[PDB]
């Protein structure tokens, strides 16, 4: 009687939350259209009749991406008082995000997520899905988190945020509306997962034999991490997790909730075969540098809390032999103070596949979240991004002009050199 | 991967191709307009060498066609398998090279190279891999002397590393072609040895007896001399196409036959021929090919080896043979000739063994030469060289293009720094 | 539960291995997919379902002979994470081999290799099959033959090394390669099997009445003495014999690890009639120096230890009364310091042949080793190849353009100097 509901903001949020709930639908026997010709209380509340809803709030500033969840296959699965749209889109716009468009609609989100809870009583936390680069996913989501710590605050908020990418450049002003964004969610968020797109494209190459992937191929492998996460919620595991559990098993000191996920084994139908994916195997995939889903070389840092997460078929033995190798080697090397680094979770549902996909199916897969300190050396050159495009007055008459006091660059980015340095001061070790 | 671009020079450097394309497209079963007909899975196993995949399951050859005029350009796309190369390849000037090294590498070359350069940097990211750079051209022109080898000291400035072989057609002993061919000779040859790695001389005047004396072809046209050509070519790059049991390509052929670095002047054969009515005599064995390639009839160059020691000699065959019957006869040519062969390089034989035979034969080989027989080839320019140099003859022409004496004294004096080499190393112990 | 991984390194690496595979499909009724419709725990690891695989590291720096493996028969035997090609060949340059191209996926094949070892704990030894005239075969092992010494150590490696024929070359700068590789090979290899081209010729003309034979018919006769070497592992034999002990048994001094091969009945299919092949008939055919595999005449020199490995119908009271006649001859000259010079192995199970293949199917086979001396002599003979091609300063510039010091020769040259006459101090006899 546990639930938990997800929010989906910018045109981040739609495309990877399509094919998300794509993936909740081939598990529990939900057809396209809502039928089943038990378990799912968590993700899916009941009509009078023989139909179920998804706890959807799919939400955007532009209406193209939302219609093509209105006419296509997933049109009569989705209640269509959640599918919140606007006139006039954000742009690459942290003022239009924040100031003057997401001034309209913050307060229409939020009828529809109170009815949501009036019909749940086990709400124990959040989903808020966005990216980092567009001004939607930044600024609507930036204001929608003050007013969640308002009205709930004590339900643990989680994000899927896409990190933009240390060399792939999408939108110009990525360097604006990463660092802004990041002044606002420090007071409100809890735990925030990232996954980037450039380490993505370097697996899908090199371990599914595609040279040529989409955004949908793309979101194929985010929802890995989606299911494996809320694995202990829908069916039962030999040993459970809790979304509240996450926010005390990875989040040391509050200023500092980043950590990074990884996801393993990652391979094609025809390799499929000719090894047997032991649970040593693809457990030192994992910790491997080359096959994360964020372009951070973990060897040039140490790990504060790691976390691991088994689905399949999982003997407790097996993960115990698994844990003790890794720790006994030197290419990673933990940080002084913490020698019980691992919450580990077990469940026994292996991930299915969906139909016309690109992985195969597999007996036994493995999510990996960590909380490294090596990723502060992506926040300095991001910094670095800041720093030359800021002394310039470069593209700030765009901010200033919507309704954006300029002295608010310099609160930002003051509190973004004390999170620049707060990794100095956990990355080294004491006196002693 | 390893894929080579395909450059060409001069009125005698397009027609060649025109023979040399249609072989090699005639290996892998390619119509004239440019899509497959072949039967067997290994025609497409390395096409890409010569081929860049186009769309609409069509090939176009990685080919770059140079001349100064377009008497040629036109002439090449009216024939047989001119409809296979892309039009925008063909960069052309369009006065005239007049038959002069000076214009050919001052006047008009300054001027066409730019729109070449680019061309050949257009097929650089087209390669995956670029392995070298071949070039077909000639060395009594006016076209194929200059405008080739100004292309070849600005790619080896680009390119250290790649590789580079020019299939040229060093000049005929007694007979002329061109009236000025030994001053567009050795101002030619003082380029080639700065920047190629190796170069595979090909004399006509020989190419005309291997067509009577053996083939006894009673109208041998160029439809059939450039034949020859392109069954050296083919016969080079044979085991750098196809699966074989001793893989060979150019960087092995270039390894093992060059022991100092401006020694590099080469001369290849072919074998077997069989004459339209003397084939149905022979014995097609392997020890027949081995005997018929060693004689002074089957160079492909006017050398005489019997004046002259090898130094390294390389083989490459074609067709399923075997290796016993090519080790022993590799071996008992070196024991008999042994004073044919040089004393201070141990077993000096380079075998290179394909599986895929020419169509039309059942078994073949190809024949690559480096003696010493070929300082008579370049001391007779020489000979011609100083007797015309000291009359002034024909100089005006290159000196009224801007061009100096020293630019003579120096490109003389290294022919025979050149060739006070080869006699060193010719009768030492 | 004893495991032995093989590296098969340049185009003589390959065209020896799929002949040597072969015939360990046809023991252990492995088919040209891997199922069997144990014992072969040794080569072959097992996957989650019923399909093995085999313990295969291929490598070339040339994409050819590796295709026709992924496009042959054996396509679906063999993962393809294991089949590293490369873009460029050395195409005969030690530089290319071991300072150009070697460089590059050095850091690539070491990385498959330790996986298999994480599935693997009986690891004992390596095979390591390549060739001296080449360059692949000569520089890219010598930089392998380092990192396999900081890496692992302790664990037993050997060479089926191609020696170059004294009167057959295919390559000119064979007496380059040859020598080149064997001051660094020196410093870490444990023991070098020889198996020269020019001897195989003299007996399959002779010996199974083929004139005209291929390289994949002279690769079935290597293949004998693969598998009887290592058969003690996995079959199970009267008296064994561990990859351990050849370098205890037959290496006397540590600055000379160069045994040589012999195998022995090698007759045809018409000719299996007509005699016994009695055990005293068929290692007499063993120390006779016409049925050698290395064109080296023993009788010019002294054995320092042999050994003797037999497989079929094999009684010791017979290999007893087999050895003792052998040293009571005067053909067979042993050194001085050595009386107990024989490890001597039996196994059970004879060699099977392949269908349609050269040789018979017999009783007993015996394949022999042994260390001899006069082996030096073909190295001076190497070494005056080397004298004249080097003071006309030959091919020099092929190596020390493509970064290789042209003072790394005197280094080379010396170290092989000293080596020349360590067989004149081991072979001449002590002082009364
Ligand atoms: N992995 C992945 N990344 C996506 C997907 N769709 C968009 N992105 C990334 O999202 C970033 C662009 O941000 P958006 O979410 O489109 O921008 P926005 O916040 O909606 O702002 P607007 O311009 O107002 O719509 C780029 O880095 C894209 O690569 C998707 O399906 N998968
Ligand atoms: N017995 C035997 N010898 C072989 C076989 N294949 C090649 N060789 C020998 O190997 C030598 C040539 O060396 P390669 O291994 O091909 O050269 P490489 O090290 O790969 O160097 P590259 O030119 O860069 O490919 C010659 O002595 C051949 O006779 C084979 O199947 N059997
Ligand atoms: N093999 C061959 N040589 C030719 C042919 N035509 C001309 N040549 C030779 O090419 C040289 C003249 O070069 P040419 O192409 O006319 O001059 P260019 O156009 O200025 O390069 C002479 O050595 C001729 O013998 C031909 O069809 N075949």
């Amino acid at each position: 009687m546990r639930e938990c509901i997800s929010i989906h903001v910018g045109q981040a949020g739609v495309q990877i939350g399509n094919a998300c709930w794509e993936l909740y639908c081939l598990e529990h026997g939900i057809q396209p259209d809502g039928q089943m010709p038990d378990s799912f209380n968590t993700f899916f509340s009941e009509t009078g009749a023989g139909k179920h809803v998804p706890r959807a709030v799919f939400v955007d500033l532009e209406p193209t991406v939302i219609d093509e969840v209105r006419t296509g296959t997933y049109r009569q699965l989705f209640h269509p008082e959640q599918l919140i749209t606007g006139k006039e889109d954000a742009a690459n716009n942290y003022a239009r995000g924040h100031y003057t468009i997401g001034k309209e609609i913050i307060d229409l989100v939020l009828d529809r997520i109170r009815k949501l809870a009036d019909q749940c009583t086990g709400l124990q936390g959040f989903l808020v899905f966005h990216s980092f680069g567009g001004g939607t996913g930044s600024g609507f989501t930036s204001l929608l988190m003050e007013r969640l710590s308002v009205d709930y605050g004590k339900k643990s908020k989680l994000e899927f945020s896409i990190y933009p990418a240390p060399q792939v450049s999408t939108a110009v002003v990525e360097p604006y509306n990463s660092i802004l964004t990041t002044h606002t969610t420090l007071e409100h968020s809890d735990c925030a997962f990232m996954v980037d797109n450039e380490a993505i494209y370097d697996i899908c190459r090199r371990n599914l034999d595609i040279e040529r992937p989409t955004y949908t191929n793309l979101n194929r492998l985010i929802s890995q991490i989606v299911s494996s996460i809320t694995a202990s919620l829908r069916f039962d595991g030999a040993l459970n997790v809790d979304l509240t559990e996450f926010q005390t098993n990875l989040v040391p000191y509050p200023r500092i909730h980043f950590p990074l996920a990884t996801y393993a084994p990652v391979i094609s139908a025809e390799k499929a075969y000719h090894e047997q994916l032991s649970v040593a195997e693809i457990t030192n995939a994992c910790f491997e540098p080359a096959n994360q889903m964020v372009k951070c070389d973990p060897r040039h840092g140490k790990y504060m809390a790691c976390c691991l997460l088994y689905r399949g078929d999982v003997v407790p033995k097996d993960v115990n032999a698994a844990i003790a190798t890794i720790k006994t080697k030197r290419s990673i090397q933990f940080v002084d103070w913490c020698p019980t680094g691992f919450k580990v979770g077990i469940n026994y549902q292996p991930p299915t596949v969906v139909p016309g996909g690109d992985l195969a199916k597999v007996q036994r897969a493995v999510c990996m979240l960590s909380n490294t300190t090596a990723i502060a050396e992506a926040w300095a050159r991001l910094d670095h991004k800041f720093d030359l495009m800021y002394a310039k007055r470069a593209f700030v008459h765009w901010y200033v002009g919507e309704g954006m006091e300029e002295g608010e660059f310099s609160e930002a980015r003051e509190d973004m050199a004390a999170l620049e340095k707060d990794y100095e001061e956990v990355g080294v070790d004491s006196v002693e | 991967m390893r894929e080579i671009v395909h450059i060409q020079a001069g009125q005698c450097g397009n027609q060649i191709g025109a023979k040399f394309w249609e072989v090699i497209s005639d290996e892998h079963g390619i119509d004239p307009t440019g899509s497959y007909h072949g039967d067997s899975d290994l025609q497409l196993e390395r096409i890409n060498v010569y081929y860049n995949e186009a769309a609409g399951n069509k090939y176009v050859p990685r080919a770059i066609l140079v001349d100064l005029e377009p008497g040629t350009m036109d002439s090449v796309r009216s024939g047989p398998f001119g409809q296979i190369f892309r039009p925008d390849n063909f960069v052309f000037g369009q006065s005239g090279a007049g038959n002069n090294w000076a214009k050919g590498h001052y006047t008009e070359g300054a001027e066409l190279v730019d729109s070449v350069l680019d061309v050949v940097r257009k097929e650089s990211e087209s390669c995956d891999c670029l392995q070298g750079f071949q070039l077909t051209h000639s060395l009594g022109g006016g076209t194929g002397s200059g405008m080739g080898t100004l292309l070849i000291s600005k790619i080896r400035e680009e390119y250290p590393d790649r590789i580079m072989n020019t299939f040229s057609v060093v000049p005929s002993p007694k007979v002329s072609d061109t009236v000025v061919e030994p001053y567009n000779a050795t101002l030619s040859v003082h380029q080639l040895v700065e920047n190629t790695d190796e170069t595979y001389c090909i004399d006509n005047e020989a190419l005309y007896d291997i067509c009577f004396r053996t083939l006894k072809l009673t109208t041998p046209t160029y439809g059939d001399l450039n034949h020859l050509v392109s069954a050296t070519m083919s016969g080079v790059t044979t085991c750098l196409r196809f699966p074989g049991q001793l893989n060979a390509d150019l960087r092995k052929l270039a390894v093992n036959m060059v022991p100092f670095p401006r020694l590099h002047f080469f001369m290849p054969g072919f074998a077997p021929l069989t004459s339209r009515g003397s084939q149905q005599y022979r014995a097609l064995t392997v020890p027949e090919l081995t005997q018929q390639m060693f004689d002074a009839k089957n160079m492909m160059a006017a050398c005489d080896p019997r004046h002259g020691r090898y130094l390294t000699v390389a083989a490459v065959f074609r067709g399923r043979m075997s290796m016993k019957e090519v080790d022993e006869q590799m071996l008992n040519v070196q024991n008999k000739n042994s004073s044919y062969f040089v004393e201070w390089i141990p077993n000096n034989v380079k075998t290179a063994v394909c599986d895929i035979p020419p169509r039309g034969l059942k078994m073949s080989a190809t024949f690559i030469g480096n003696s010493t027989a070929i300082q008579e080839l370049f001391k007779r320019i020489s000979e011609q060289f100083t007797a015309m140099f000291r009359r002034k003859a024909f100089l005006h022409w290159y000196t009224g293009e801007g061009m100096d004496e020293m630019e003579f004294t120096e490109a003389e004096s290294n022919m025979n720094d050149l060739v006070s080499e080869y006699q060193q190393y010719q009768d030492a112990t």
